[PDB]
RNA sequence: AACGAGGAAUUCCUAGUAAGCGCAAGUCAUCAGCUUGCGUUGAUUACGUCCCUGCCCUUCACAC
């Protein structure tokens, strides 16, 4: 059984690179990473780690600060890029953040052959603190999934930034290291250690 | 092992501390069972919380 | 809806044109013998075909997928599709 | 809003209290509308959990 | 037949600072340090030197003793563990000032010269070496928690708490993790200064211990635990 | 570890201005402050008198 | 020290490993598996590193009584590793097993 | 006369005018091919219409886009909006309305800003 | 002080 | 000599907002030791609560 939609070869008078045509076939992040095989391992984080809509580039110019929970619909890669630019000297420079994330995903694919978007999703899923403390001394309380996503992104980006503040390593490579380590779940990642300390302190005052 | 519970009701006029919300959650494993919990971040109905302990019952935190 | 026209060929291919512009849009190739009946439900979702080879093909018009195939004992000669009830009768050679 | 805050374990306690009130006929008729409003709201709010329980003693109390 | 290191020349161990957060460390936080300055020239307020003056500020002269903070710093910095580069000291003044003490500093041994340095430190907010190569004593921003290592055990010194073998405690502790000891340099007071940060409180001996003897007892246990010698 | 000594000035007075290696440098810096103070005060006085 | 650079991009350094204090004469990527990188040093131990985990070797082969300046991966046998030292002995190792002793 | 349509895309001060006509698949921006649009990192953004509906539809038309005002990013968004609106308008005028509906559905499903202007008008509170 | 519902649970 | 991003306390801030960047004009008061406009890039976190702190208000059906 065959269905035919194109009956003549398509050649455009303006030349287009073939890679752009394989992008016509499917939407991939930076025309290099596919969203099809990415799933959020933790059930709770689903509906707040948004990866179902594929995007070519992180830049979207969307309106996500309007309503209380619009941030859930923002693509997770774009949220990572937005969290990347802080400290004032980087404020407003989103293109540099996009380039840094592109280089970081390339590094992640290099070091580990896994899909870099899958590594990012695993890191965010793992490094979300599940139980936290509130000052009364301290008392243990639960954490909403949106707060888990926000704190996961904040911890990952802060660790990556601080690791390369005055070190020969650049922001891209240290971000790649942090993401890979968090995805593994090893204690090497700063975010995992911070999460474990938070949950331990919450357990102590349970 | 950690359990998962879906929020069914966001209680109001509970007198909880600022930023802490008292909610009622039903376990995914046993939909009938319900427990009242305290949540720190922004919470709405139909979102799932990871409960590390399933025996503690929430009390007002002032 | 009055937008699409379906043509069944004696060589088994079903071509779909647009009535407004007369531009060929889709081409279905399942039957190997002549297609003696084509019909589409009122919802423009499920499409049904029959041919002298005796098979009844069920297609998803919007997704362009083969939902199923049903084989009858004798060659099919004609089709009438009742859109309200989603029933269609086939005049077999037996 | 006060009744919704109670966990389910206290609803069984509440349902034992009302059962105790029923024997004392003087209290029952003194506050009959109030008892009805609170009881029906309790049953409606957590009906799903109440029906799930297989406690035979509970089934006799409601009867 | 494990081969030798390529170079056996003695190498000075690295100076451990707040910037480094991965290396194992034993941090001592001399909380409730009584270090205050006031013009008569500015002098570090002392329990005996300035009694009438402190009465005018209305603060009780029982808790006006920076010599206790001086005492602990001497034994901590002179301990072999510091000479091994596995110890850094923080000081939380009673007023709420946090001071970082670089392990390299060589504080004056006489108390009088010690007092002259603190009035410099609190006002200038930093102290530099005679050769002007590094900052030895620097005031830093609260809270202590951020400066501390990312993975780190916290304890306090409590007379009422159960008595524990300090050497045993460090052994059962992990390797990547570090240990912080909140020592109360205050002469007398409730042992709740660090309750907000700390997770558990331990005792070292059945008998009461001063701040100076306690921290010296703690560090010597770590040296045996880590074989610092 | 290397051992360095702290650098501090005995009888330190923060209100008192920092000691300067060169006496001429301090003397001119002493005086540029005086000229600025005097210039600002007289300018304030002449303006107020004019008003 | 073992340095891994992106080929054709000398400016960027992806990974830096301090394999040993002695010279590291041989550094060869495993042919079948991309993630694991082999290193042989004058320490006479031919550590097998992993790109993801650069802090500890995945496996640390030993048993050579002299300088090891030769390392080879056998095609179709990813588990096997061949090393030759100035002892005059060629030692073959099986990474699937515990290792550290030539088969 | 050659069948042609004109459309506008706008983003902040950036305004793009797209002219879409019968042709042979010639997409140009400011007199140069679309492949040379800068910045390169956002180039795929301006490719988004072409890829979402497929290059086959553009094989029978020529598009000329002229952009003025604004910065790089706003200019890119103006270009993509103008291209999408021009394609939809051309398929409306000189091709069946069924294809118009499919194009609108695809663009709205992916990103509604391709068709409707994204205007962040102030809202006092 | 105790709020409605919190008092009732105590009762 | 001074210094390597700035202690304690304290202030402000919710979307084209914080922050960065530059270009113009000097509009009878004010401003050039500067002031006002204009465009460009553009986020994190909340958008809930009366728990604490202040200010404020109260004591024509049916159903309650």
């Amino acid at each position: 059984f065959e269905v035919v939609e194109e009956f003549t070869p398509v050649v455009l008078a303006t030349p287009i690179p073939e890679e752009v045509q394989q992008a016509q076939t499917e939407i991939k992040l930076f025309n290099k990473w596919s969203f099809e095989e990415v799933e959020v391992k933790d059930a709770s984080l689903v509906d707040y780690v948004q990866v179902r809509q594929p995007i070519f580039v992180a830049h979207t110019a969307g309106r996500y600060a309007n309503k209380r929970f619009r941030k859930a619909q923002c693509p997770i890669i774009e949220r990572l890029t937005n969290s990347l630019m802080m400290n004032g000297r980087n404020n407003g420079k989103k293109l540099k953040a996009v380039r840094i994330i592109k280089h970081t995903l390339d590094i992640i694919n290099v070091l580990t052959d896994q899909n870099p978007i899958q590594v990012v999703v695993d890191a965010i899923t793992n490094t979300g603190p599940r139980e936290d403390t509130t000052r009364v001394r301290r008392q243990a309380v639960d954490v909403s999934p949106l707060r888990r996503v926000n704190q996961a992104i904040a911890l990952l980006t802060i660790g990556a930034r601080e690791a390369a503040f005055r070190n020969i390593k650049t922001i891209a490579e240290t971000l790649a290291e942090e993401l890979i380590n968090a995805a593994k779940g090893s204690s090497t990642s700063y975010a995992i250690k911070k999460k474990d300390e938070l949950e331990r302190v919450a357990k102590s005052n349970r | 092992p950690v359990t998962l519970a879906k929020v069914i009701k966001v209680l109001g006029r509970t007198g909880s501390r600022g930023g802490v919300t008292q909610v009622r959650v039903e376990f995914l494993e046993d939909t009938s069972r319900t427990i009242v919990r305290n949540v720190k971040g922004p919470v709405r109905e139909n979102d799932i919380l990871v409960l590390m302990e399933s025996e503690r019952e929430a009390r007002r935190l002032r | 809806c009055g937008n699409f026209g379906f043509i069944g060929s004696s060589n088994g291919s079903i071509t779909i044109y647009n009535m407004q512009s007369g531009i060929l849009r889709k081409k279905y190739k399942l039957h190997k013998r002549a297609v003696t009946g084509i019909s589409l439900d009122g919802m423009n979702r499920k499409m049904v075909s029959c041919g002298l080879d005796g098979i009844v093909g069920f297609y998803d018009f919007n997704k362009s997928t083969l939902l199923g195939k049903l084989k009858l004992d004798a060659p099919i000669t004609a089709m009438v599709y009742h859109r309200s009830s989603d029933l269609f009768a086939l005049a077999l050679d037996d | 809003d006060a009744l919704m805050v109670m966990p389910f374990s206290y609803v069984l306690k509440f349902l034992k209290f009302i059962d105790t009130v029923m024997q004392n006929k003087t209290l029952l008729h003194s506050h009959l509308p109030l008892i009805c409003k609170n009881l029906f709201f309790i049953i409606k709010f957590n009906h799903k959990e109440l029906v799930s329980q297989k406690n035979e003693e509970l089934k006799l109390q409601i009867n | 037949q494990k081969a030798l290191p390529a170079s056996l020349v003695p190498q000075a161990p690295p100076v451990l600072t707040s910037k480094d957060k991965i290396t194992k460390r034993m941090i001592v936080v001399l909380a409730m340090a009584s270090l205050e300055t006031h013009k008569i020239k500015y002098v570090l307020l002392n329990c005996d030197d300035h009694q009438g003056l402190l009465k005018k500020m209305g603060r009780d002269i029982s808790e006006a003793r920076p010599d206790i903070t001086h005492q602990c710093l001497l034994t901590l910095l002179d301990s072999p563990i510091n000479k091994a580069g596995k110890l850094q000291v923080y000081i939380q003044t009673s007023r709420g000032i946090l001071i970082e003490v670089n392990p390299t500093v060589r504080i004056p041994r006489t108390f009088k010269r010690f007092s002259g340095l603190m009035v410099q430190l609190l006002h200038k907010l930093s102290i530099r070496s005679v050769n002007s190569e590094e900052k030895l004593l620097k005031v830093i921003k609260n809270p202590i928690t951020d400066h501390l290592p990312t993975k780190c055990r916290k304890v306090t010194l409590s007379f009422d708490a159960p008595v524990i073998r300090v050497q045993d405690y460090i052994e059962k502790l992990d390797d990547d993790e570090s240990i912080c000891v909140f020592v109360g340099a205050m002469a007398r007071g409730k042992d709740n200064f660090a309750d907000e940060y700390v997770d558990e409180k331990v005792g070292l001996s059945n008998y009461p211990l001063s701040a100076s003897v306690a921290c010296s007892k703690f560090c010597h246990g770590a040296e045996d635990a880590w074989n610092i010698l | 570890i290397p051992t360095h000594a702290p650098k501090y000035e005995e009888n330190f007075n923060p209100d008192k201005k920092s000691y300067d290696p060169d006496r001429t440098r301090s003397e001119i810096n002493k005086m540029k402050a005086q000229l600025k103070k005097e210039r600002k005060f007289t300018m304030k006085e002449i303006r107020k008198d004019a008003k | 020290l073992v340095s891994v650079y992106d080929s054709y991009n000398p400016r960027t350094i992806l990974l830096s490993i301090n394999a040993s204090t002695h010279p590291t004469h041989v550094t060869k990527f495993h042919t079948q598996d991309n993630k694991i990188l082999a290193t042989a040093s004058d320490d006479r131990v031919t550590r097998l590193w992993d790109i993801s985990n650069a802090y500890e070797p995945q496996l640390e082969l030993t048993g050579a009584t002299d300088y090891v300046r030769t390392l080879s991966f056998i095609p179709a046998a990813p588990h096997l590793v061949a090393t030759g030292s100035y002892d005059g002995l060629i030692r073959l190792y099986d990474t699937r097993s515990s290792g550290s002793t030539p088969i | 006369a050659v069948p042609s349509v004109q459309t506008f895309g706008k983003k902040k001060s950036a305004t793009a005018v797209a002219h879409v006509k019968a042709g042979k698949g010639l997409i140009k921006v400011n007199g140069s091919p679309i492949t040379l649009v800068e910045p390169e990192i956002l180039r795929f953004k301006v490719y988004e219409p072409l890829l979402l509906v497929g290059l086959d539809k553009f094989s029978n038309i020529d598009i000329r886009v002229r952009v003025t005002g604004g910065g790089h990013v706003s200019q890119v968004y103006a270009i993509r909006q103008a291209i999408a609106k021009g394609l939809v308008a051309y398929h409306q005028k000189y091709v069946d309305e069924q294809s118009k509906n499919e194009l609108k559905k695809a663009f709205t499903s992916y990103d509604r800003t391709l068709l409707i202007a994204d205007s962040r008008r102030p809202e006092p509170k | 002080s105790l709020k409605a519902g919190e008092r009732l649970m105590e009762a």
